RNA sequence: GGGGGGAACCUGGGGAACUGAAACAUCUCAGUACCCAGAGGAGAGGAAAGAGAAAUCGACUCCCUGAGUAGCGGCGAGCGA
RNA sequence: CUGUUGGGAAGCAGCGCCAGAGAGGGUGAAAGCCCCGUAGGCGAAAGGUGGGGGGAUAGGUGAGGGUACCCGAGUACCCCGUGGUUCGUGGAGCCAUGGGGGAAUCUGGGCGGACCACCGCCUAAGGCUAAGUACUCCGGGUGACCGAUAGCGCACCAGUACCGUGAGGGAAAGGUGAAAAGAACCCCGGGAGGGGAGUGAAAUAGAGCCUGAAACCGUGGGCUUACAAGCAGUCACGGCCCCGCAGGGGUUGUGGCGUGCCUAUUGAAGCAUGAGCCGGCGACUCACGGUCGUGGGCGAGCUUAAGCCGUUGAGGCGGAGGCGUAGGGAAACCGAGUCCGAACAGGGCGCAAGCGGGCCGCGGCCCGCAAAGUCCGCGGCCGUGGACCCGAAACCGGGC
RNA sequence: GUGGAGCCUGGGAGUGAGGGCGCGAGCGAUAACGUCCGCGUCCGAGCGCGGGAACAACCGAGACCGCCAGCUAAGGCCCCC
RNA sequence: GGAUGACCCCAGGCGGUAGGGGAGCGUUCCCGAUGCCGAUGAAGGCCGACCCGCGAGGGCGGCUGGAGGUAAGGGAAGUGC
RNA sequence: GGGCCUGACUGCGAGGCCUGCAAGCCGAGCAGGGGCGAAAGCCGGGCCUAGUGAACCGGUGGUCCCGUGUGGAAGGGCCAU
């Protein structure tokens, strides 16, 4: 395997579409922009703009709390993980040991959740849902609850 | 698991565990990334506001019978700036470590799969001098009919091999798929062979 | 890097200009002028190719018709005669006959009055 | 430079779990006497925006 | 001792409009362009009457992130810790 | 080094050699070994630097008890007018302060987003402080940078010529050859120029100089043309010239046919736009985001950023962080559910995982194959920037 | 009824000045190469080809290329032809 | 049919502006390159009635030119008037 | 024409009309609590099709959902208007 062999698979590299470069191309003259009018010009935001009529968005009404200065309130937050996700572990499970595993995102208080089979496991968590608690306290799990 | 010709004074002798199949595309994606990140990207041009001329309307919008123009920096002028000309950029991008890891892996694998790989215990009487290296390479089946990536942390051996045209030298932390693919024959230390396997662990 | 026009344009221009040798004045001197004649030359050669097939047939039919009124009957009759006869010698060759081999044509004329 | 989330959207719309765009029914912010309780009751419900326009609003929210 | 000069770079004292908002005045462009004064090989900042919720941190600058988050906003365009 | 072809060898051939140096450039062409170099190494009396080494000096250092002396004033603080911050008057604090009022010295004061109470934080109204940062006139190094319409405006005696009263504007213009060997002398000529001679490998390399395209102008040759009607061509046949020896090439007498190109348009040969002709320059890009598609990597996971180390076209480390793994709700919250509701009706928005093949006494659960996802490459499109290129009338600032 | 039919999901569009003709109406004057709708068509994009003297849209006919072969459409068959 | 782009047979489609898509050509530059072509002549220029390709083009030959050129396969754009 | 009455209900809403969007329109049925009826049953305004106004910004009532270190409070949210 030398240099002249190194080749990218079919369609791994593909030609650009070069417009405005002669009739046979496609693609020439107008350059796929049709005839006249802004959009053919060099240069309006079509996600929002709608022609001077009141937009689709701006006629919808606002909902709920927008928050005000000095902005967002620090309260604790809870990420759930599902009993099924607890599957790969043996012995004791903490939030710490959940993060460093990529199940529980950092700075999130841990809340065990229902979906899945309770494993007879010591699980240390900031919170348990109902059917999570029952399930565990029935497969012989040990639901330590910290603060 | 590959049987690799090691080279000791105490006999030739043969075990590797290197990738089974070789992805050529993956090999390619690394090189590309290797040759792309080393780009200078010092190609530049001047926009029409970067061009040294004024911005005075050379002649009236109307009634001259000449066409309409603003300043002469307009790219439409021979004086003018270039339109979408090169600006210094950075062709570097971050190739997924795994891919790098697999390429080194697959690059060496391919080569070994061709009995072009040769590990050595040490380097006979090479103590710096280029002829000293010649000697040794001859005794090892390295006549310069084939081109060699010679990988060793041994400063002295690299110095001896360096000025050869058919040799590309390299400390082991420097191993890389391109310098492998360039060269016909890979030749390494045990001591380099280790760091190599450590790179792919 | 920069890819200046360099060599390309001149060459595409000569190609056309060589294709335009013969034409009157600028049509054979000016590239642009060359291109415009060649476009026209283009369609004409197509259009007249198709047309050449029907220029010769009209001629054959003229030539035959004359030879036919020598033996006392008209092209339209005669042709009807052939079809009835079951003679399908194309009128390219009908023509040739009428001018190279009078006798055979004269044979063909009789089979034609015959089958009528 | 990175897109900015349209706050005007963010503040009157939620993208669902399956990718639909949901908003409050219009029609009850005032002028509400003389409207049936049927009307009012229903206008209290979140609805799903026709697909053509759901897609646009979805591009105003690139970081949801 | 000062005075004057110096391509940019810096701090300060002043400070637009085109334009964007498919009009426009709040908004935007922007504390940008520019004018002025001063500094220097850098300049500014700098040892908490700080941060803000952790029984926390511990000067200032600068980079990545936080984050187009919090919020700001004819809750428009947009602005943005 | 030698031969060899050549004007010239570094080409080709024979036999050698150096290499910590086979980067590059010169030499009559194509040189490791001829030249300048290159790897590796050495070097300053003088001046500058000296953030590294050392030396010195300034300067610096406790505990309890008691006293209540001091702890930065037109300040803090409050009100009025503003500015800064994400904060546009907003529930508007905080920081700065033009106006008015105007304290206290630790049981003092400011702050933690109006205010209050707790609980905490910090000590305003004096000042200095390296480094990490920005820039690039200047030196050097390197380019998937340009190569004389390019690249700076300037490769050249260019901020010049020239233009403008001035601020200010602002060009064009590079090449004989290896070596001037730059063409003695003679001949036509007032000169210019030219013919010989001479130099040269080459002189349509002769200085108005490498290559020497096209428009354009001539000369000579072939075919053709003075009863002919035209977007100039095409088809056919014919004659004359040419190359050759069933064929080609050139031309065109006659016959058929035939409304330029572009643009703009319902519609253009159009008496609608643009174009004298030729040459050169000229317009869908890039960055960061986004969204599909796609080639790959890995997959309940995937990926690093800045940095650090290494390299001197070698890569590695760095898990901060981001995206994914759960949703629903304005939110508290609850959670495979959740919101509305009195509901254990009804409804909105959510929730179900692959395909195997086998071992074993029905899946126990392996094992493979595939995939959520994600990372990079590629491409299409979108956002933000001048965003395909050229063009206003104008607005504003500072100058003349 | 297997067709460049159809339905579903997504990427990319252009288009949003039409026009003539037949027919149905409104307007107009049982005017206009008029105007405004409906059904259809063709030009647009078939100013390619035959007819119609000429001639986008009337008749005929949807041109991948070549042929000095044949049948035809509309239209024609006195000479131009 | 064969066994997956290898060709053969048979049938059908192949007017076309905006426009969508697909396959190519050529220009500059990088890897390939301490290589290969090169004074027994590079690039470039002028010819050609010759070869290959549907085509863009690519060869081959002659003249000029006198020092460069740059493959198979890939990469990147100041890429075709 | 009269009797009693407040269904000119509050939770919802299978399924449809219409429709580019946004809206507009019809609605049987389950639950709460009622009206009239002996009952079957009917009643979620008016014989029907016009009598209307998207968001933003505010006012009032309720709710007690957030409340910037904590308890409150300021201010917002939700339901109604």
């Amino acid at each position: 395997m030398k240099l002249s062999d190194l080749r990218p698979n079919p369609g791994a590299n593909k030609r650009r579409k070069r417009v405005g470069r002669g009739p046979g191309s496609g693609h020439g003259k107008t350059a796929t922009r049709g005839h006249k009018g802004q959009k053919s010009r060099s240069g309006k935001d079509p996600r929002r703009f709608e022609g001077g009529r009141s937009t689709t968005l701006m006629r919808l009404p606002k909902r709920g709390m927008q928050g005000q200065v000095p902005g967002e309130i620090k309260r604790p937050r809870y990420q759930g993980v599902n009993l099924k996700d607890l599957a790969r572990f043996e012995g004791e499970v903490t939030p710490e040991l959940l993060v460093r595993a990529g199940l529980l995102k950092k700075g999130y208080r841990l809340k065990i959740l229902g979906e899945g089979e309770a494993k007879p496991l010591k699980v240390v968590a900031h919170a348990f849902s109902k059917s999570a608690l029952e399930k565990l306290k029935a497969a012989g799990g040990e639901p330590v609850l910290l603060e | 698991v590959y049987q690799i010709p090691v080279l000791s004074p105490s006999g030739r002798r043969e075990a590797a565990d290197l990738p089974a199949e070789i992805n050529p595309h993956l090999l390619w994606e690394v090189v590309r990334w290797q040759l792309a990140k080393r780009r200078r990207g010092t190609a530049s041009t001047k926009t029409r506001g970067e061009v040294a001329y004024s911005g005075r309307k050379i002649w009236p919008q109307k009634h001259t019978g000449r066409a309409r123009h603003g300043d002469i920096g307009a790219p439409i002028f021979v004086g003018g700036g270039v339109v979408f000309g090169p600006k210094p950029r950075d062709y570097s991008y971050t190739l997924p470590k795994k891919v790098r890891k697999k390429g080194l892996a697959m690059a060496v694998a391919d080569r070994a799969r061709e009995g072009k790989l040769l590990l050595v215990e040490a380097f006979a009487g090479v103590n710096g001098k280029t002829k000293e290296f010649l000697a040794w390479a001859k005794e090892a089946g390295l006549d310069g009919s084939e081109s060699v990536l010679l990988v060793t942390g041994n400063e002295l051996v690299r110095r001896a091999a360096r000025n050869l045209p058919w040799v590309v030298t390299l400390a082991p932390e420097g191993l890389n798929v391109y310098d492998i693919v360039r060269t016909e024959r890979l030749v390494m230390d045990l001591d380099a062979w280790e760091v190599f396997q450590n790179r792919i662990g | 890097p920069r890819a200046k026009t360099g060599v390309v344009r001149r060459r595409k221009h000569k190609k056309i200009l060589k294709l335009a040798k013969g034409y009157w004045g600028l049509r054979s001197k000016s590239f642009r002028k060359a291109r415009e004649t060649l476009f026209a030359a283009g369609n004409y050669a197509y259009a007249h190719r198709k047309r050449r097939k029907r220029d010769f047939r009209r001629l054959w039919i003229v030539r035959i018709n004359a030879a036919c009124r020598q033996h006392g009957l008209n092209y339209s009759t005669f042709i009807h005669g052939l079809k009835k006869a079951g003679i399908e010698v194309d009128r390219k060759n009908l023509a040739d006959l009428a001018v190279r081999e009078p006798q055979v044509f004269a044979e063909l004329v009789e089979r034609a009055k015959a089958a009528q | 430079p990175k897109m900015k989330t349209h706050k005007g959207a963010k503040k009157r719309v939620k993208i669902t779990a399956s990718g639909k765009v949901v908003a409050m029914k219009t029609g009850k912010r005032h002028l509400n006497w003389q409207k049936s309780g049927k009307e009012i009751r229903q206008k209290g419900r979140k609805f799903v925006l026709a697909k053509p326009e759901a897609e646009r609003i979805k591009l105003l929210l690139p970081y949801e």
